[PDB]
């Protein structure tokens, strides 16, 4: 029983910056070793004993530190390298980790590529119609996402998702799905949403038409 | 080579008990120590015990010494992990993971894809999978989107979502599932293609929902406005 | 009692084996340590047993050193008996011993002993792990039924003392 | 010395202790004990200090108690000054133990704790080993330091004995 | 420092039937492992763990034991496993082997396919003669060779070679070299080796004429 | 894959001294613990020491504490030993040998072919390779045997010989040496082959003395008497 105390509890950096993650253990402990865990992936071994890189873990990462002070640090970050890390040590029963290290990488703002979906007739004959505008590709994450019907305003009916921080690209992407009973659907005509975005010199909006192809 | 297979969900009743199994490959599977981890997003990650297959041995976390039962199959080289008792503080991903001895330490060096498990009252209801059908109101820059929307669903763990059986995954975004006030889960996954390809090419998205067998897919284009 | 010369002596020796045990106790042997060294229960104490040897030389203080020395080996058998309970029932108080002893044995510990890998509860590692703690009950066993000594020969004074005062 | 009721008291003390650092010491520990163990020096010489509290009781057999109890200083002094010796420059006297004391330590030694395999100088394994050997050391070496103790007082008699004999 | 005693240390079985070698240690140890080691080979780890066949072991072995004793078992022997096994210790530094266990196989008596070489005429250029009769692929090992010259009988000045056990077939060869000077080779006309062995219902003998091809 | 290299072969003077390599590969080189043992017919295994090329930590057995000297290169991926004050006591069969941790013990799971050294104050004559030519002499069954004669060579250390480059291996039998009265040690080898096959195949008999850098070639065929 130690406890790995991991600081910051959230890093970022831009590409290319230099980074250091510490690990801080109750107790000293013979080695730390780092996994890596990517959003939906199981978590992937990094470094162990300390500092032995794991098989096809970049030189661009290097592990150091003795007692109960140990730190991950990487030379110069990389999209790819966005994850979180967590520190693990075995020197005690039970193996114990670190509350994770979340780095998120500082990369030039991107503009959302906005798209909107009607709801499919499919959906229709079941009753409902969820409307869905995406918002493709953008950072940084603070977009907003304002929904419009027949210009009336919407709120409370709709819900975000949105990716973890594309491995590839730094981006993100945003899903806004408008929820509506089919009889409310069938009223109005215009549905639009409106997205602003540091991106954007103005709020772009999308829209169509209820009824045409 | 060197893997570790587990089911992918779970989905199950307060104070029922759970079996996941995780099929070992590529390895002497009595020659190494099986762990098992539980992940939870509001206490990170808890070890819970071991089995070593050779003999028969476990160990086990204070704290799980009564809900966790590791036991191993030597002829299927498969370890498995009972979970009793069951409620709401169960619902986690548990990985298996295989601990080496190298570099001086005991090493976590191959894990498994984890077996989201979540305790529930509820029915699981089944994914319906509806078109996001690409259109000009969909393209944009000589780009369109598509995608799937695979609504209310239930059970958290994820409905898995793949386009054109795994060919396709370049652009493909799958965002995270939303609940919804009906207490049902939705989730949509879109991928942008060049708009010129939506003539030729036929895009499928499948999705599978394992605890509810519901293995779907459905085909997405202009040719449907 | 008469015998106080006798006694006397059998309190002093009481001393000098805290002494020995406690510095023996104290021999590097993890993170966490007994209680007993921790609060130098064996120092102070031992010593305490050698200064009610004062009474060898047979005033108000000795009254005071005879039951101050009461109170270390009352004080001493509850440590004790805290510490073997602290070992084979529950780590209850977790003493983090002392860095200048830690910096000998800085990744180890002997309140459990368990491995994490069931395969290495055969290995010569585990059962290395169980003697360390299995000399510590005995120290600290040893300790005990001495600490319980001088609560004998404590008593078969103090219980005169008050009562010629 | 007339203070023989004070000096009998101090014998039996250094008696018990010989004899709880003796079980202390035959606490399960690996394929090797210590010359002492095997000799049982602190059980047989323990009491041994025990009967010499016999002048406590203040004829010829006392003479040969007081002599026998002599040489059971004298050996157990130089006893625990091999195996100090046996323990940190070189493994001499290989006492194979007791056999139902191995039973539970029967894969495991103290007289070596160099790894094997170097990457091992770290573990945690090898810090136990370092322990268990720190501790046997310390152990003989507090008994040596209480068997020189009964070498002091018996002197301190029998050089009285002979000349009054 | 453990001693790690082996018997037997010649151990000889016919083909199929079964043996069971020990290793006894002086204090008892953690685990033995057996080693398979052939002639001019590098030991082979064979047994790991007391009882873990290594990579490619025919489950024809096994291995067994506690404490201070310790045993490698064979169901059924085969040509393949003539060989030495050694047990061997971790428990203590250093690490300890046994003396070996020398597994030779009982085949069934074979007879020597003996043939003679003359010196050549590379050699004899040199100065020197060597003679060289061949017993191949013969069992059991007392074999014995009897050069003659002109029918004198020759000692002496002759060496024998043989073979380990051969893996495949459990068989044996030798070659035995008669040496001489050129001025003595070039005296005698009539040089023979006959051979000896249970496998011969009479000596056979091998010869040749100096100066034919 | 994981492959341990020797030097198979090195004779040395009295009172000089040796360094042989190990060239490690197909793994973590760093990650594992080198270790090399001694072989003598007289005296069995004996493990001479180790060393963790991780850092850079040795262990030495009692015995050769002061004969060997373990090091290691991180870069070329080798470990070296180096043994001081040559005796004939010296002269064995040295391997090197990585212990992996496993099935909960230690385990020389790899081992190297082994350098044989022998200590000899006499000079390393290469040796005089003659052809054991096949013919009626050495004909019976219709096979025919042929070999060569590796004769007066030094260093005990055997020659190494293959057949037609090692593509011939099946009935080659290779001799133990003899020490001769001259001090000079002989090896032959020998191969049966179908009679019919001494007409249109060639055989090479391939002799390789290291310690001489006495590679040779012999062509064995009744083309000569």
């Amino acid at each position: 029983q130690i406890v790995l105390s991991q600081s910051p509890a959230i890093l970022s950096a831009s590409p290319g910056e230099k980074v250091t993650m510490t690990c801080r253990a109750s107790s000293s402990v013979s080695y730390i070793h780092w996994f890596q865990q990517k959003c939906g992936s199981s978590p992937k071994p990094w470094i162990y004993a300390t500092s032995n890189l794991a098989s096809g873990v970049p030189v661009r990462f290097s592990g150091s530190g003795s007692g109960t002070s140990y730190s991950l640090t990487i030379s110069r970050v990389e999209c790819e390298d966005a994850a979180t890390y967590y520190c693990q040590q075995w020197t005690s029963n039970p193996p114990t980790f670190g509350g994770g290290t979340k780095l998120e990488i500082k990369r030039t703002v991107a503009a959302p590529s906005v798209f909107i979906f009607p709801p499919s007739d499919e959906q229709l004959k079941s009753g409902t119609a969820s409307v869905v505008c995406l918002l493709n590709n953008f950072y940084p994450r603070e977009a907003k996402v304002q929904w419009k019907v027949d210009n009336a305003l919407q709120s409370g009916n709709s819900q975000e998702s949105v990716t973890c921080q594309d491995s590839k690209d730094c981006t993100y992407s945003l899903s806004s799905t408008l929820t509506l009973s089919k009889a409310d659907y069938e009223k109005h005509k215009v549905y639009a949403c409106e997205v602003t975005h540091q991106g954007l010199s103005s709020p772009v909006t999308k829209s169509f038409n209820r009824g045409e192809c | 080579q060197v893997q570790l297979q587990q089911p992918g969900a779970e989905c199950v009743k307060p104070g029922a008990s759970v079996k996941m199994s995780c099929k070992a490959s590529g390895y002497t599977f009595t020659s190494y120590n099986m762990h098992w981890v539980k992940q939870t997003p509001g206490r990170g990650l808890e070890w819970i015990g071991a089995i070593y297959p050779g003999n028969g041995d476990t160990s086990y976390n204070q704290k799980f010494k009564g809900k966790a039962t590791l036991t191993a199959d030597k002829s299927s080289s498969t370890a498995y992990m009972q979970l009793s008792s069951l409620t709401s503080e169960d619902s986690a991903v548990y990985y298996c993971a295989r601990s080496t001895y190298y570099g001086g330490d005991w090493y976590f060096n191959v894990w498994g894809a984890g077996t989201c498990v979540t305790v529930s009252a509820a029915s699981t209801k089944g994914p319906s999978v509806f078109p996001l059908a690409p259109s000009s109101k969909s393209t944009s820059g000589g780009t369109a989107a598509l995608g799937c929307l695979v609504k209310d669903y239930f059970c958290e763990c994820p409905v898995t979502v793949s386009w054109n059986s795994g060919a396709l995954t370049s652009g493909v975004h799958t965002f995270p599932a939303v609940l919804q006030s009906s207490g049902l889960y939705s989730l949509s996954s879109v991928v942008t293609v060049p708009s010129s390809s939506l003539g030729t090419q036929t895009y499928i998205c499948n999705v599978n929902h394992k605890p509810s067998n519901t293995k779907v897919d459905k085909k997405v284009e202009p040719k449907s406005c | 009692m008469r015998e106080s010369k006798t006694l006397g002596a059998v309190q002093i020796m009481n001393g000098l084996f805290h002494i020995a045990l406690g510095g023996l106790l104290m021999i590097p042997a993890g993170i966490y340590a007994p209680i007993c060294v921790t609060v130098w229960y064996p120092l102070w104490g031992g010593i305490m047993y050698i200064i009610s040897g004062s009474l060898l030389a047979a005033v108000k203080g000795k009254m005071i050193m005879n039951s101050l020395s009461l109170f270390a080996a009352i004080s001493g058998m509850i440590l004790s008996i805290m510490d073997i309970l602290n070992i084979k029932i529950s780590h209850f108080l977790k003493m983090e011993s002392l860095n200048f002893i830690r910096a000998h044995t800085p990744y180890i510990n002997i309140y459990n002993c368990e491995p994490a890998n069931p395969s290495e509860k055969n290995s010569p590692s585990t059962q290395y792990c169980y003697s360390i703690q299995s000399l510590f009950l005995g120290i600290l066993s040893v300790m005990l039924i001495f600490a319980f000594f001088q609560e004998l020969v404590i008593a078969g004074i103090v219980e005169n003392e008050w009562k010629r005062t």
